[PDB]
């Protein structure tokens, strides 16, 4: 299917890294690694379970960075009394996501904290 | 000014309730009192509700619901992935789309929280 | 007593081993855990002037087998660690143990030169009720400069609490292992990190 050390799954290739890097660096690492490569994105339940088995089985990894994050001034935050949120008493820091290879749940996690990850590219 | 059990300020009346309730319920009640969950505009009205919350919830072990939430149709709010993929499927263990005054910072910071987590709240009329 | 293995952290350090005592770990798994504590100790210059060691098995409450001021033979301590009785309780309150660590173990920083580290070996999740003051304790530690290294083991670890800890400071590097078997593996990567947080005897 794919190329050495990368596992193949439905037109895509995944490789788990134990190296433990930050979210923003892990993504940068997946890009300057493979042409059109990225930090793993889960578009189905079966794809997520494939990754977890890959990360848990051949590497016994529990947490991995996923290509999902955002800042609050990006979300549709609205009040209930009508006012328009301009006073951002919310940290500007971004939210990041890790996947757990046990149940496949996604958990918010501090971005600037090293975590093993998973890269993904399309053949 | 308002009801004795409440506190007036800038043409608005607030009050912190020790009794817990989901973000939903908390609002359904604020409305039942001709209002909504507190909303902050100025930094003035902010530290005010901070004191107001600080004075009432003297113990600091609970977060107080406010009137801010994430309208997002999705579990988490990121619409696109890093690879350009549209966020269709999700599996967030527990999405947090309802904000409340962060008690771990003395109610001065806002923290998103699980809507459904029974916390005390703040109403405004 | 001379250095058993080459890995021989010799810096000013006060390390506290907190061992999950819940039944989320079989008896055998607990032994593998206890074996971990011993291995680590075989890689530390356990002296009152270098690396002091403490071992605590927590469950409903906390039971200390070794304290930082226990001036015993380094071999005698590892022997104690290896013989740590198995509780198997239903709940292993991390809050209760971190409270203990903060209000008892490091109640007074009488060793200002050394670094304080709490290796929180956890394999379960305490009921949301005992977690009332969790953050307040973790914060208290941050003030006492007591680094807290959350080590998640098995599929029942808290993760939410682990994350909370790793969020207080970067020094609180977390480790999420698939099982106790991963203790043997990542044992060294842990001692290196643990060691690199301690000063250096001038």
């Amino acid at each position: 299917g794919c190329l050495p050390d990368w596992s193949s799954y439905k037109g895509h290739c995944y490789k788990v890294f134990k190296v433990e890097k930050t979210w923003a660096d892990a993504e940068k690492f997946c890009k300057e690694l493979v042409n059109g490569g990225h930090l793993m994105s889960v578009n189905s339940r079966e794809e997520g379970e494939f990754i977890s088995k890959l990360a848990l089985e051949k590497m016994r990894i529990v947490l991995v960075w996923i290509g999902l994050s955002h800042f609050w001034r990006i979300c549709p935050l609205r009040w209930t009394d009508g006012a328009r949120l301009d006073y951002r008493a919310l940290s500007d820091e971004p939210i990041c996501f890790v996947a757990e290879s046990f149940h496949n749940k996604w958990i918010q996690w501090t971005c600037n904290r090293k975590k093993s990850f998973v890269c993904k590219y399309r053949v | 000014g308002c009801l004795p059990d409440w506190s007036s300020y800038k043409g608005h009346c607030y009050k912190v309730f020790k009794k817990v309730g989901t973000w939903e319920d908390a609002e359904k009640f604020c409305v039942e009192n001709s209002g909504h969950l507190a909303s902050i505009d100025s930094k003035e009205e902010a530290d005010f509700v901070t004191k107001l919350a600080s004075q009432t919830l003297t113990k600091f072990v609970y977060d107080a619901w406010i009137g801010l939430r994430d309208e997002s149709k999705t579990q988490q709010c990121s619409p696109q992935w890093t690879d350009g993929s549209s966020v269709v499927y999700e599996n967030v263990d527990e999405p947090t789309k309802c904000f409340g005054l962060d008690v771990h910072t003395e109610y001065r910071t806002w923290t998103d929280l699980p809507c459904g987590e029974k916390n005390p709240f703040i109403c405004k009329s | 007593e001379p250095p058993l293995h080459d890995f021989y952290c010799s810096r000013l350090l006060d390390l506290v081993f907190l061992l999950d005592g819940s039944s989320r770990l079989s008896e055998a798994e607990f032994e593998v855990l206890k074996a971990f504590v011993v291995d680590m100790m075989e890689r530390l210059r356990i002296s009152q002037k270098w690396v002091r060691v403490a071992v605590v098995e927590y469950h409903d409450g906390s039971h200390a087998y070794i304290g930082l001021k226990d001036r015993k033979r380094p071999s005698e301590l590892r022997r104690i660690a290896s013989q740590v009785k198995y509780a198997g309780s239903q709940v292993a309150s991390t809050s209760e143990v971190l409270k203990y660590t903060l209000f008892q173990i490091f109640s007074k920083i009488d060793r200002p030169e050394a670094s304080r580290i709490a290796l929180l070996l956890m394999a379960s999740q305490e009921p949301q009720r005992m977690s009332r003051n969790f953050v307040r304790y973790v914060q208290g530690l941050k003030k006492k400069k007591v680094i807290v290294i959350p080590v998640g083991i098995g599929p029942h670890a808290n993760l939410k609490q682990i994350r909370l800890i790793e969020k207080q400071a970067p020094e609180n590097k977390a480790f999420v292992l698939s099982s106790v078997d991963e203790l043997e593996q990542q044992r060294d990567e842990i001692v290196s990190y643990l060691c690199d947080l301690a000063p250096e005897a001038p």
